[PDB]
């Protein structure tokens, strides 16, 4: 009685776009998989020792039976959730690495571009120049457009 | 700003998508004990039919 | 009775709508036919109670999966069915125990209603 956890609706929002339909196959097949393990039961139908053998002929028979069965075992599947814990882990390790790095550095990027947002010069306080350097794209382009004023006939 | 907020949100989230991963695999495995038991007590009752009825 | 007479009588007017072949009303009533007509068959050898009777009746009575694909309504159907008899299986003796439309249990109703329908 083992099943971890994904908020479904909200969970096929986490994979990037690769597969996310296969994912989205794979969540199918896992409710598929809960019906399924919903129809059987866990145990087996019981058997009749006693029971059966006063009812049949077989009946220190369906007691012995009864005995094999205890003794006769069907065989148990296999795991490999380990491979999946080791998965689920470096993954964990790899996305949380680049968010805390990446988007933290583009926070501070950002920050200093709401702070400089904030550093709004004043208009007749701002030089030529003052806009040059904040707006880089009023580049003279004094090469590539050299010809005083250096800017196209626009 | 926003956005490297949010995507850092929905990435750290994500594990939980793992956790019902092993679900599915918990589940798989769950399933074939339990067949594995209803199969051998159906083998078991033919078994014991396969005298009675006779 | 209270979760679906007027959802019989809107199977009555669909029908009244039925009975023609471009009002979006005329078409909200086509939608809600579309809905009833995939709903209310059932296949054989399905016994149950009148529990998800009254759950489908409001639910539809809800209306609020008339956008959902009346092809899809028969699907997303047993969905919730599934959902119900997991979920709010205590809460559907709960409804049980409501031998009247308990507020409280139709509040419940309204928010699993919801939440199937993320299911959905």
């Amino acid at each position: 009685l083992a099943l971890k956890t994904i908020d479904w609706v909200a969970f096929g929002e986490i994979i990037p776009r690769n597969q996310k339909a296969v994912a989205n196959s794979l969540k199918s097949w896992n409710e598929t998989l809960t019906s399924r393990l919903a129809t059987l039961p866990e145990k087996p139908p019981a058997i009749d020792w006693a029971y059966y053998k006063a009812n049949v002929a077989k009946a220190g028979l369906v007691d012995d039976f009864e005995k094999k069965f205890n003794a006769l075992k069907v065989p148990i599947p296999e795991d490999k959730y380990t491979a999946q814990v080791d998965a689920e882990e470096k993954e964990d390790v790899k996305s949380c690495a680049e968010f805390l790095t990446q988007s933290k550095t583009r926070i501070q990027e950002y920050e200093k571009e709401l702070e400089k947002m904030r550093n709004i010069i004043p208009f007749d306080q701002m030089t030529i120049e003052d806009l040059n350097e904040v707006f880089p794209e009023t580049k003279l382009d004094k090469k590539k457009y050299p010809y005083w004023p250096h800017r196209p006939i626009e | 700003i926003d956005m490297e907020k949010s995507q850092q949100a929905l990435v750290q989230k994500r594990h939980y998508l793992f956790d019902v991963q092993r679900n599915n695999i918990a589940m798989a495995l769950e399933v074939t004990y339990r067949e594995r038991l209803h199969r051998v007590y159906r083998e078991v009752k033919n078994r014991l039919d396969y005298h009675i009825s006779v | 009775k209270q979760v679906a007479g007027t959802m019989k009588l809107e199977l009555a007017q669909y029908r009244e709508v039925a009975a023609f072949a471009l009002d979006a009303a005329t078409q909200q009533l086509l939608s809600r036919g579309v809905r009833l007509t995939e709903l209310l068959k059932q296949g054989q050898y399905s016994p149950m109670a009148i529990e998800e009777q009254v759950a489908v009746i409001y639910a539809g009575v809800r209306g609020y999966l008339d956008k959902l694909e009346p092809s899809k309504i028969t699907k997303f159907e047993n969905a919730f069915l599934s959902h119900v008899i997991s979920q709010h299986q205590a809460l559907l003796g709960k409804i049980r125990t409501d031998g009247k439309i308990s507020e409280e249990s139709d509040a419940k109703l309204k928010e699993i209603v919801t939440n199937f329908l993320a299911g959905f």
